[PDB]
């Protein structure tokens, strides 16, 4: 009789009981498989891990995320994400718990519907939703008003809301979040020699990505500062002991957010886009818009990101303008808790797609649904 | 439930091994170690028909398949214990700290085992409960003591 | 319906029952040929010894070991050996037991063929395998994770294993073991004037380097001590009575396996040889390999080498490290033990080479079954 | 006034005067020291040999490669590598022409700065430069369009270039070459009882492989094909006058550059890299790509290669698609070429780093000049 929440990020599984306001499961959207010579009798049984499963054994493994971009590639691979996730870390019978699922804006449609598909007949949920993440966002953060800039490991999208309209036209979402993030920060590590290739050694560099890197308010004067001086360096424990340094790969990796170019894309930083988004909503909601930036998701978690991000938006709007950026400090799960929200609330309760409704229209039913 | 009573049971051998291995337990030396070492070989075994059982009571690509390769992981362990334990208890009456650690290494193995075998067949048993067989078993996921997950912290 | 287990080293014979926590029958691996004139009627006729029966008549035969470097070379004698090891040693019959027998990583093919081909034709055993000698040691120390180095009379191998799972590409072997360590010995005899040149006089330095070698911690300190005083010298008993006084042959002699240029090889030491095993595994498991470097062999039996190749490989790793050797009061016979625990686990039986399926493919069903 | 052209590859030294049309000087890259007991007076006083020199010497010497992968890690034998390139090889006076170096993409930056200190201030040099080897390939192939695989002793590198442009995020760097080749085949050589493991016999291995190895066409029936028969056997002589057979070592060792997983590594195969570095470009500069496959380098020169290449390429493209492999007879030295080319080019006379220049800003003007 109570609703479960699970937020599907391309990075990590935010899963929990719709009224909670945290997840009981956060563990990594991964699925490792075996790429060694089992030699011991019943060592090799087991071919495949999920999870935290995966992160703890990923010295024999190759790590795959069933999610890239935050659209799902691998359906077998999710599928198992989605059955560890209800049976191993919630413990929960999916055919008694109705169901909240999130996706990103301007995503293919057959992943939509074969999320839907795949609740429905393959875990038996009595009815499903699939939410957007920045609406989720904005509910969260206690608001009905605002532009929420959602960046995760896949994805980072701007949906401009005003008064609980989104402005669908305004809607922009870009294929550059953490994930790229990690993969430039192992391009530029090389540097200074230290060369992280396998999959393993990638879930090593997001790491060092998440504990040293930040966003430089201005960062021309950052690089120069970082050449002049040693202040800036910081040490990093490996594994299996060696120490490596890195001195402005910090936040060199952060500000491909802000130049694209970096990692050889053409679109704009998330400012400009964020501007640029603001730009297409009607002149009478700007002003609101302006003042309630929420950000969201765990790629706006760099120390610095909210005052470098409120810089450039002054920068470029106008000057009598009321800029504000809202950073929650739980901004990392701000989807899920809006979610959770959502999922408990009365007036919610008409507007789940019940099983009968799918065995009526098919798959096809989450688009007019949802 | 069976199943979590004697997986228990063996959680409290267990924790009197690392005791033994703080060096404050009731345990005083190796031959104490080599006697729960035997024990919890056995009750592994015993282990190892209570999950024969819920996954031969089980539809073949379901979750049995992890539940085998978990059993199978318990068989090795069991057995690496009761030689070892054998050849350690031979060693002592021929002729040792660092001879209990490798009997309490393939108990902590066979202990993990144990824990991943009693999640998988809890998983098997709730899954497939009104499957013919596993109603036979009685094992309506309320004998097993499921705690509900605890809430994650929401800043770290 | 019990399995045997025969653990043929180039230097003994370890051979039991599957299930047994001790070898039965540990003999020498060599066959001994009169060399001298019979001059008695009847006292000439046995034409060969072999094992104890060899050692015992010693001074009237020419010793030759069937294996060098854990290559069979004498496939006449090998076979003798084991017509011996299961006839007149364990007193079984071989068509009812099946057999498992142990061979080093990196060796030969023809090896592994000829020996299933001599167990399924010569001695017609039901079933057979071959599995290698560092898998072993590590299910005898009762691990599924460490590196093993394995020294025996003719090979040192390091076999690093991860949660069951072996890293083939990290496997290091090295011809340089019990053997050569005799025959250095027998050579740095010479400067006190000790001639001992044939092969019973080889058994008798054999014999010397067990009683009397050891490893010295700090070699040069060693050095230095031996030098300046006479407190290291010890003596030793000829088989006739004459006494031998050795200072720093002691550990000059065990020092080749962490200097092989002393008897001219270009290769590294075990220490090395383990480190540099270490850091081709990944960087994820080598913290669990630095805490399990399981030794295994006659050869790691000498006092004082498990301090030394910790304060080596404590020296080459990082200071953070976790360096522990584990070496087991029986660990000259870790590999038969292992052997023993393998081929009476329950999981194993349907891993066995029937005869049924070499007689589907050939020798050649060794190296796909095992 | 003429420039020097020195490609310092892992394996080989390629040098020779810009204009010209081959190298004049192609020697390994080796410094060699001995190993063993100098008895003769006057005969132990060279204590270091370089290049060929030591390659003739090299039973009695230890080898060893300054260069591993790429990254030059003994600076005192590289600097004995240059002096005998610009003395004792080339017998010019390095202080009246400028130098062009090279170096592979995604290299440590204190590589090209060191070079750049040891050419200004050992050598004196007038001016340098290092120059990406991809680009001298394409440089040397009469192109300024196409995707090079470069495969050298040390790395395999793809630079994807269109109308002179390259796009950095599309190169990408493998740690698998020549050197892993020869140490496989090391490895694999061993099944048939051939053992080599000095660093003489690892040249003679090297030697084997450059003779005896090829690309199979398809593996899996190659494979079927040297069980069935022996009809793919060669025989090589050693240098002492043995004789050594193998039948699918040729054409397994080349295989590892298609499923680097036989040498235990994670990474993608060289056909599945270009496939995956096209993909990484825009996509109206695929066609083009496609069609300009350049292959340069000495791990290139195996018999079936590229027809190898093109088969799997075709697999992976889609059927419209323009596949052509471009591999010259003469591409073990398209990198040397292409370098002359460029350090004769009028137009680059101006892109040299004067000696002023480094007075001015250090080593570190070879980032932003290079
Ligand atoms: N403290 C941090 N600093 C920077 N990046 C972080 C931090 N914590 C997490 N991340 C990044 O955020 C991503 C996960 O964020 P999340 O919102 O959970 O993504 P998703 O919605 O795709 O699951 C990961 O790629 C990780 O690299
Ligand atoms: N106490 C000892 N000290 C040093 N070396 C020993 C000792 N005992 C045996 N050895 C050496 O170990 C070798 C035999 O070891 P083992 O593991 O049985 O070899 P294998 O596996 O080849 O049969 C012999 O060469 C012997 O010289
Ligand atoms: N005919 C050949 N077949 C296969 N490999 C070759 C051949 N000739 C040279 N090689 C390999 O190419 C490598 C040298 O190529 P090169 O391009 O000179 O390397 P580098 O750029 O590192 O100097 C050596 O490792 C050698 O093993
Ligand atoms: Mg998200
Ligand atoms: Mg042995
Ligand atoms: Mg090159």
């Amino acid at each position: 009789t109570t609703a479960l929440v699970c937020d599907n990020g391309s990075g990590l599984v935010k899963a929990g009981f719709a009224g909670d306001d945290a997840p009981r499961a956060v563990f990594p959207s991964i699925v490792g498989r075996p790429r060694h010579q089992g030699v011991m009798v019943g060592m090799g049984q087991k071919d495949s891990y999920v999870g935290d499963e995966a992160q703890s054994k990923r010295g024999i493994l190759t790590l795959k995320y069933p999610i890239e971009h935050g659209i799902i590639t691998n359906w077998d691979d999710m599928e198992k994400i989605w059955h560890h996730t209800f049976y191993n870390e919630l413990r929960v019978a999916p055919e008694e718990h109705p169901t909240l699922l999130t996706e990103a804006p301007l995503n293919p449609k057959a992943n939509r519907e074969k999320m839907t598909q795949i609740m429905f007949e393959t875990f038996n949920v009595p009815a499903m939703y699939v939410a957007i993440q920045a609406v989720l966002s904005l509910y969260a953060s206690g608001r009905t008003t605002g532009i929420v800039l959602d960046s995760g490991d896949g994805v980072t999208h701007n949906v401009p809301i005003y008064e609980g309209y989104a402005l669908p036209h305004a809607i922009m979402r870009l294929d550059l979040a953490g994930r790229d993030l990690t993969d430039y920060l192992m391009k530029i590590l090389t540097e200074r020699g230290y060369s992280f290739v396998t999959t393993a050694e990638r879930e090593i560099v997001r790491d060092i990505k998440e504990k040293l890197c930040y966003v430089a308010l201005d960062f021309e004067n950052e690089m120069a500062t970082a050449a002049s001086s040693s202040s800036l360096e910081k040490s990093y424990e490996l594994p299996d002991g060696q120490v490596i340094t890195i001195g402005n790969e910090r936040f060199r990796c952060p500000e491909t957010l802000f130049q694209p170019s970096f990692i050889g894309m053409e679109s704009a930083g998330i400012h400009e886009t964020t501007y640029n988004s603001i730009m297409k909503c009607d002149i009478d909601i700007r002003k609101d818009l302006y003042a309630n930036n929420v950000m969201s998701g765990g790629t706006t978690m760099y120390p610095g990101i909210a005052d470098r991000m409120q810089k450039e938006i002054t920068a470029l709007a106008p000057s009598t303008m009321k800029i504000k950026i809202i950073a929650p400090p739980e901004r990392k799960y701000s989807v899920w808790i809006g979610g959770s929200i959502l999922a408990s609330l009365s007036t919610f309760q008409q507007m789940w797609i019940t099983k009968q409704e799918y065995d009526e229209a098919g798959p096809s039913i989450v688009h007019r649904k949802c | 439930n069976d199943i979590i009573v004697l997986a228990k049971q063996m959680c409290m051998i267990m924790m009197e091994m690392t005791d033994f291995t703080r060096g404050k337990g009731p345990l005083k030396n190796t031959s104490d170690v080599i006697s729960a070492a035997k024990k919890i070989a056995e009750a592994g075994s015993r282990m190892d028909k209570l999950g024969r059982t819920i996954a031969d009571h089980c539809p073949d690509s379901a979750c049995k398949q992890d539940l085998l390769a978990y059993l199978q992981r318990i068989a090795l362990y069991c057995h690496q214990l009761n030689i070892c334990s054998k050849v350690k208890a031979e060693v002592q009456n021929l002729g040792g700290v660092d001879s209990a650690m490798s009997l309490i290494q393939a108990a902590k193995n066979l202990m993990n085992a144990v824990v991943q075998t009693v999640k998988a067949s809890y998983v098997a048993s709730t899954k497939y409960q009104k499957s013919q067989g596993m109603a036979s078993l009685n094992l309506p996921a309320v004998s097993w003591k499921m705690k509900a997950p605890e809430k994650k912290p929401l800043v770290k």
